[PDB]
RNA sequence: GCCCACAGCCCCCGCCGCGCAGCCGAGGGCAAGGUCUGUGCCAGCAGCCGCGGUAAUUCCAGCUCGGCGAGCGUCGCGCGGCGCUGCUGCAGUUGAAACGCCCGUAGUUGGCCCCCCGCCGCCACGAGGAAACGGGAGCGCUCCAGGCAGGCCCGUUGGCCCCGCCGCGUGGGACCGCGCAGCGGGCGCGGCGCGCCGCCGCCGCAGCCCCGAGGAGAGCGGGCGGGGGCACCGGUACCGGCCGGGGACGGGUGAAACAGGAUGAUCCCGCCGAGACCGCCGGCCGCGCAGGCGCCUGCCAAGACCGCCUCUGUCAAUCAAGGGCGAAGGCCGGGGGCUAGAAGGCGAUCAGACACCACCGUAUUCCCGGCCGUAAACGGUGCCGCCCCGCGGCCGGCGCGCGCGUCCCGCCGGCCGCCCAGGGAAACCGGGAGGCUCCGGGCUCUGGGGGGAGUAUGGCCGCAAGGCUGAAACUUGAAGGCAUU
């Protein structure tokens, strides 16, 4: 179930058991690598790519298509995000939920909210310390945050 | 309950020292609060000289006077009060006579009718107080 | 401390009555030669030696680099 | 004569996609054709990000909960 | 309701007991 | 969270055959459960077994034909001297002469009869009778 | 005689030769009179249940009988009983007991995956080091507790096992965790042969990514909800005022009585002021982490759920300490002030009433900044995980199908009712309180007969009120649950 709260949802994707290139595709590896590198100029999230990639164009799966992943692509061109995005998406909800907090000191369940996603970031960051991707150096400070989303 | 995992040995032990407390019987026999509160001072009988006599009322239903001599040990100097036992023994029983006194039986708790008395005489002077009952010696 | 390390080895200890074991932790100082050089964390190969202080009777023989952040994790070696 | 390890495949697609044998994409591709032109353009079914025509700069999908709505003349032609 | 009110009693005798005990620290 | 898979495992394939139905169906396949199944199918326990391939853990779906008794688990597995299948025997099964109890040995996951025979001894996987 | 430092004891012989039982009980538990005396709730007995107050199966004695036996009874304690300490193996809806809630580190626990190597446990077998002891080979101390004996005898014996030795060796390496680096070749035996270490594209190497959890996190879209804040803001009612009206009561109640009426009340109609408060719709509706949550128009950040061939790749679980939240009442500074209303005052009642019912009324209720930290904070049921039998309702999202309609059928997440199995001491649970004496998924919390006592004292916290932690001495044979009559 979901860390902070009590929701016991199952939204998931499935991917297709065959990994193979649709049987309709015409495109190379290379034709959607050089695709996905122009979108990683106009800085679209590497989520966003992937679902523009299966809705503009028709590749349903990346990996089924260039054989790796939509990250593993942007990090070999060097068009990789600093901070991980899974991390930046919290990081970036934190901010405006501390933003609406300063203007109201009295929004008892806003804090609680800034709580739990505070508590995620700490517990995500720890992980990619350890795996390296982010380095030892970094430490959440709220004050900071803002300026980090750049 | 019952956290099993093959490394948790430690919590499962301090579970144990810790609750095993919670049971009077194990506080009785090892807080050992009780050892000072004891009359006896962790012996089965003590010696003391008769300082009083007195008859106490038999809890009721049952009714009675019950014969009994109240007793200082000689060991910490601590009151004691002993039932007599047998029939009319009290009358073997001499203030300042000098008598060795058991526990009454259930380890620190009155027994029977007689109220908040744990111990009984077993011997008066020297001699056993079955004995004198019992007519083996005499005075 | 001055050209000393205090190597934490870990190891585990077994209770009968729970088959269940309990991962105990010691402290012991080492003396670390100049040629090598340890962050915290960091595996060593201490080999005992004469007592060349109140609590140092071991002295570093290796040294194998770890990790800045790789978590504390409970290692028995 | 029930089976298992041999389900009924019209029957058997009810069950969650999770809960099914094997975890399985409910949603496929269409082959939807232009507004006026004879070029067909694959289309996600399920299609909550905006897509367009070739050519025609106009919208030619609606977001929904599941299966995406079409905005402008189209022809389904499900592939 | 007897719990409450012997609880009562025991926090007048406790108020009472504690202010003892102030006027001869 | 899911943590002991064979306790998973072991907890449907009683109730289904509690209630008859032939077969049962495993959510996540293991080596430990397919040697378990493999031991059963040994002695029979199990009528027939195969598992459904989804590119992750791997589904598994047993023929049972109504022989099963009871099969369980022990968590933690606890080393087993080979002197102690003894006493296993005694707590843990219906009677010394019939039902098995199956331990993961550095020879491999077998019963422990087979593992008597060796004089060896090793972690307790679970039991089945 | 034998034995002994010397006796003696044992044993061997002759000669005499003289067997000798207690202690606790007989109502049960507990084996053994429902005997015969005394006695009369006295005296006593009785671990416990109890017994005795005139027909004592229980005392005190004879009588018989029973147990055990040269021993038997009592007391204190250990262990067993007691699965009443629980690892096996306890219990927590109601018997004692799930922290009021969420976050949370230490701790503990972690899905699936690579065979074939290195460390860790891990199992086996060694070695090494004390015997006694405890097993255990053999041996008739006349038996036996014993002891290492013995007998023309394996070089007569006196074997062998047992220091978890938390080490060491060796093998197995399933299970269990962990292992970031390019490799191969050539100088190079780069100074007795390797290893270094450099340096050659040096051309040999598929050089180099398991997968995508009916785990989790991030995204996108689609709707959803009394979820939160902040302003704005309607509506009547209560209450107070005011103008006109019309004329004797009015309130109140179970009856009354007090306070209100010619200073014109009650009552009617307009009008104003003030503060609360969201009616009927409003619920087996919903949202929320609980506490809780319902006027209008906005404004601001959220949140679950669903849908998905979106991204990430174990990022997870449960949690000491630590942090936040927490109905009401209370408090402390500021407001405001209708109503209701602890205190307080009155008026009936009653033996009393000082309580219930009436009347008046302060703190409070309302707001803002703090504090408090508790509730029958309950669903009296911790959380994550799996399996789980059908039948109904309801809420949201989505899908399939057709006349087609807020239809039909599902799916997922909730909110519920009834139950078959199963379970339980039952009441009852059954989406669990099932899958559990055939007992082991993980993790935290608490409980261990009733009082004493949530007291004393010590600590901390609070402005206080108090909160949190928390006894013992001592007392007692019951307390409790659920059902039946």
């Amino acid at each position: 179930g979901r860390m902070h709260s009590k929701g016991k949802g199952i939204s998931r994707s499935a991917i297709p058991y065959t990994r193979a290139p649709a049987p309709w595709n015409k495109y190379t590896p290379e034709d959607v690598c050089e695709q996905i590198c122009k979108l990683a100029k106009k800085g679209t999230p590497p989520s966003r790519i992937g679902l523009i990639l299966r809705d503009q164009f028709a590749i349903g799966q990346v990996k089924n298509v260039t054989g790796s992943k939509i990250v593993r692509i942007l990090k070999a061109k060097g068009l990789a995000p600093e901070i991980p995005e899974d991390l930046y998406c919290m990081i970036k909800k934190a901010v405006a939920i501390r933003k609406h907090l300063e203007r109201s000191r009295r929004d008892k369940d806003s804090k609680f909210r800034l709580i739990l996603v505070e508590s995620r970031i700490h517990r995500l960051a720890r992980y990619y310390r350890q795996a390296r991707r982010l380095p030892p150096t970094f430490r959440y400070k709220s004050d900071q945050a803002a300026a980090l989303l750049a | 309950s019952k956290t099993s995992g093959l490394y948790t040995a430690r919590k499962l032990r301090t579970v144990r020292r810790v609750n095993r407390w919670a049971d009077k019987k194990y506080r009785k026999a090892h807080l050992g609060t009780w050892l000072k509160a004891n009359p006896l001072e962790g012996a089965c009988m003590a010696r003391g000289i008769v300082t009083q006599k007195i008859g106490i009322s038999a809890k009721q239903p049952n009714s009675a006077v019950r014969k009994a001599v109240r007793v200082q040990l000689t060991k910490n100097s601590k009151k004691i009060t002993a039932f007599v036992p047998r029939d009319g023994s009290i009358t073997y029983i001499d203030n300042n006579d000098e008598v060795l006194v058991a526990g009454f039986g259930r380890a620190g708790r009155a027994v029977g009718d007689i109220p908040g008395c744990r111990f009984k005489v077993i011997k008066v002077a020297g001699i056993g107080l079955l004995a004198l009952f019992l007519r083996k010696r005499e005075k | 401390m001055q050209r000393s390390i205090i190597v934490r080895r870990d190891y585990l200890h077994f209770v009968q009555k729970y088959k269940r074991y309990e991962r105990r932790h010691k402290h012991v100082a080492a003396h670390l030669s100049p040629c090598f050089r340890v962050k915290e964390g960091d595996i060593v190969t201490i080999g005992e030696c004469r007592p060349l202080s109140k609590t140092i009777r071991f002295n570093v023989i290796k040294v194998e680099p770890v990790s800045e952040a790789a978590k504390k994790r409970f290692s028995p070696f | 004569n029930v089976d298992l390890l041999y389900p009924d495949p019209v029957e058997e697609q009810r069950k969650h996609k999770l809960k099914r044998l094997v975890q399985g994409p409910n949603s496929y591709f269409l082959e939807i054709k232009c507004a006026g032109c004879q070029d067909i353009v694959v289309v996600y079914s399920h299609a909550n990000t905006p897509v367009f025509c070739p050519g025609c700069t106009s919208q030619i999908s609606i977001p929904t909960g599941g299966k995406c709505a079409f905005t402008s003349q189209v022809e389904r032609y499900r592939q | 309701m007897r719990a409450k009110w012997a609880k009562k009693r025991m926090r007048k005798l406790k108020r009472k007991r504690r202010h003892m005990k102030a006027r001869s620290k | 969270v899911r943590i002991n898979v064979l306790r998973d495992a072991l907890k449907s394939i009683c109730n289904a055959q509690r209630i008859g139905k032939k077969q049962v169906i495993v959510r996540p396949s293991s080596k430990v459960i397919i040697e378990f199944l493999q031991l059963m199918q040994k002695n029979g326990y199990i009528s027939d077994f195969a598992v459904v391939d989804n590119h992750r853990s791997n589904r598994i779906v047993v023929n049972l034909i109504g022989r099963l008794n009871k099969a369980g688990v022990i968590s933690p597995r606890f080393d087993i001297p080979a002197n102690d299948i003894e006493k296993w025997v005694v707590n843990l099964l219906p009677s010394r002469l019939f039902g098995h109890i199956i331990l993961t040995t550095s020879q491999g996951i077998m019963d422990h009869i087979e593992a008597q025979h060796r004089q060896i001894g090793g972690k307790v996987i679970g039991y089945f009778y």
